[PDB]
């Protein structure tokens, strides 16, 4: 789970990490009005999207750059009106972009040098790692590719934790000299503590800044949180606006149904991420385009199949539904009835293909054939694919 | 070192299994299916309820209490995620040879701690978390996979996905090849067993003549396994290997950070060609895994 910059910045502020003092403006005029409440020489404006590369982005309004700075508050609002509502298209987002809504108006600070820094859980390092480069900025990936040996890695022991020598060496490798080496090293340790405190899979500050006045500041905040840790990170997961993605995705989450959309007419429905992806794959092999897919995992509940069909069919772009449940805990002859009832108490005007395989499937598909509803069972995976594609003519 | 405990992955009918979270809803279910399939389940555990009888088997408070009193050599875990990480450490403290954690949703930070000490000991081998389990067709069944699609055969299966694993198992049984040993390593990034560990067992298992590896986009696990076969499965005794990677049609995710790219340098074309370079037959269709491994035997006259 990713949070906006302003939401992360406060987490960093309340945990000893220094960052620019800012104001969140919902409207376009309130961006410049907040630029006055702040009162500072140079102001910085940032579009809030759950993505990076904002600086090198392009708005659908023709605005070049997702981040700008100036000394005139009147200019802040001038750029805010033509930022809010439009889609910012950075190289991390799809070609369409991300609709901007909020804007951050912070106290811009002069930058004497930029360094990249990131804390994260890496499978190769079997735990937390310090990842930094002295030449950071928006061009970090290019510097990391052409000059791979400017990327410094320092594996952290989860039991012992961040050692003073590790933080001191990282700061040195980032080129923090003199008294700043102590300051940067301390901010590194404070970031690692916040990293573990919030169950974050990634904490990235780019650029890990160094002001001409001798201050080490985190100018950018990109945090990826561990979804599995939500049960102990209530306040953190309550911040997710949830309104950037389609309102059907989070509605599907009301019943623990992981949903993602696509561009097609076949609405898939599978009990497993890997299998559900292969489902969308073999459909592509047969000339069909999956509209989306619902993932159940392993648990099977009547309430889910009743809603499931509701969500997929609520998408007017659906012309058929493909059920592929291979390994449910419930004698899926039971959910097989849940498919007949979910369809009867809903009718639906689109065909429906089903492929079940598990605890006594012989009797399970007997309920479907003698039901009287547009249900066409399938024997194997390749079978369900061809039938789904054929039913959209 | 930890690699020593690889051997404990190959269960048989002599392995005496116990269930952590026995009285739980899932622990109760799959324990029944385990006993019905013929698995040697000798009891389970649930804090505060040690001493009662569940499914005709004893219930204990702790693993050591259940182990020494039943001679268990394998333990399966259905504890909820918040306390699943602890259930694993208890088994390691009890020095259980094989621990299979089915629970999904364990915080990565917890598993980083579990894996930290796990790699400092060679007595306990872990599978998972967030995995279907391991099954020796006909002999032992530790996990949630449906046992009515498994025939003891000649093909060893290692899968990173979940329900997708059942496709290869089902398909390999129809063509008549059956399965020698199916193992699901799970989806969580910090787990106790990877592709290489299972490839090490399959290549060293005479009963395993063909191999099927089921991965998917994300990470570099598929590339790592590819480089292993390039070193240990090349030349004279080259066992045929088949694979399918799910998600080659999936869209590209919405990123937020430069860290991922800097560490990678990932999915589909990368994993496919890399796997192929090691000499493995990558099936493009998920439904044509059994048909592929079969003809690979026919091409080499192994049927
Ligand atoms: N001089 C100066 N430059 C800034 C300031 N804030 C941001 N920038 C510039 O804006 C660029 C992009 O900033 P940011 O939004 O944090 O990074 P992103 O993840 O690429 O969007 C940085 O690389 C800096 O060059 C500032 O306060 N002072
Ligand atoms: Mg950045």
């Amino acid at each position: 789970m990713n949070l906006q910059e302003y939401q992360s910045k406060k987490l960093m502020s309340d945990n000893g990490v220094k960052v620019q003092r800012f104001f969140v403006a919902d409207t376009a005029n309130e961006a410049l009005e907040a630029a006055k409440r702040l009162n500072a020489k140079e102001i910085v404006l940032k579009a809030q999207i759950l993505a990076g590369g904002r600086g090198k982005g392009v708005f659908s309004s023709g605005l070049k750059g997702g981040v700008h700075l100036t000394k005139d508050p009147e200019v802040v609002g001038q750029l805010a009106k033509q930022m809010i509502g439009y889609n910012l298209a950075t190289k991390q987002t799809p070609k369409e972009g991300v609709k901007v809504n909020k804007v951050m108006v912070a106290e811009a600070l002069d930058i004497s040098r930029e360094t990249y820094l990131a804390i994260l859980m890496d499978r190769s390092c079997n735990g937390p790692v310090l990842v930094g480069s002295p030449q950071g900025g928006v061009d970090i990936e290019e510097v990391a590719a052409s000059n791979p040996e400017l990327i410094f890695k320092e594996q952290i022991d989860i039991i012992e934790g961040i050692k003073d020598s590790q933080a001191q060496r990282m700061a040195e490798n980032l080129g923090f000299l003199g008294p700043l080496q102590n300051q940067a090293a301390d901010q590194i340790k404070k970031l690692y503590n916040l990293f573990l405190k919030i169950d974050a899979t990634q904490v990235e500050v780019n650029p890990f800044g160094e002001t001409p006045e001798g201050q080490v500041v985190c100018f950018d905040a990109k945090i990826n949180f561990d979804d599995n840790a939500e049960f102990r990170q209530k306040d953190i997961f309550a911040m997710d606006d949830k309104s950037e993605n389609e309102p059907i995705e989070n509605e599907a989450a009301k019943y623990d149904l992981k949903y993602i959309g696509l561009d097609g007419n076949i609405a898939c429905f599978v009990n497993g991420a890997g299998l559900a992806m292969a489902t969308c794959d073999i459909i592509f092999l047969n000339g069909g385009k999956p509209a989306n897919f619902l993932d159940l995992g392993g648990g099977v509940k009547e309430s889910q199949v009743y809603q499931a069909f509701k969500l997929l069919t609520a998408d007017p772009k659906v012309e058929a539904i493909l059920v592929n449940i291979f390994g449910g805990i419930v004698n899926c002859a039971i959910i097989a009835n849940g498919i007949t009832k979910a369809c009867r108490e809903l009718e639906l005007k689109v065909p429906l293909v089903v492929r079940l395989e598990g605890t006594n499937v012989h009797e399970a598909q007997n309920i479907l054939t003698n039901s009287g509803l547009p249900i066409t069972s399938a024997v194997d995976l390749e079978d369900a694919a061809k039938k789904a594609v054929a039913s959209v003519t | 070192s930890y690699t020593a405990s690889r051997k404990h992955l190959y269960v048989d009918k002599n392995t005496k299994v116990i269930c952590q979270g026995f009285t739980g809803k899932q622990g109760t279910f799959h324990s029944q299916q385990a006993l019905e399939y013929g698995t040697n389940l000798v009891g389970g555990t649930t804090p505060g309820k040690g001493g009662k009888t569940h499914l005709g088997l004893p219930v204990f408070n702790t693993v050591k209490e259940a182990k020494e009193q039943t001679g268990a050599t394998a333990s399966v875990i259905y504890v909820p995620p918040p306390f699943a990480a602890a259930a694993i450490n208890e088994a390691i403290d009890a020095e259980v040879p094989l621990v299979v954690c089915i629970t999904e949703g364990i915080p990565q930070q917890d598993m980083v701690r579990v894996k930290h000490r796990l790699l400092r000991q060679g007595k306990t081998r872990l599978i998972g978390p967030n995995c279907p389990g391991v099954i020796n067709p006909g002999e032992c069944k530790i996990g949630i996979m449906p046992g009515h699609i498994h025939k003891k055969g000649r093909i060893g299966i290692v899968s990173r996905s979940g329900t997708l694993t059942y496709e290869a198992v089902h398909q390999t049984t129809q063509v008549g090849l059956g399965q020698s040993l199916c193992v699901g390593i799970g989806g969580d990034p910090f787990n106790g067993t990877d592709f290489t560990d299972c490839l090490e067992i399959f290549l060293n298992d005479p009963a395993t003549e063909g191999i099927i590896l089921i991965g998917e986009i994300g990470g570099n696990a598929e590339e790592n396994a590819a480089e292993f076969l390039k070193q240990h499965n090349s030349g004279p005794k080259s066992k045929p290997v088949v694979s399918f990677i799910a998600g080659l049609t999936a869209p590209p995710g919405r990123r937020m950070g430069h860290a991922g790219a800097i560490i990678a340098g990932g999915g589909a074309k990368e994993k496919i060609t890399a796997l192929q370079s090691a000499g493995v037959v990558v099936s493009m269709s998920p439904a044509q895994l059994g048909t592929t491994i079969y003809k690979e035997f026919e091409k080499r006259k192994m049927l």
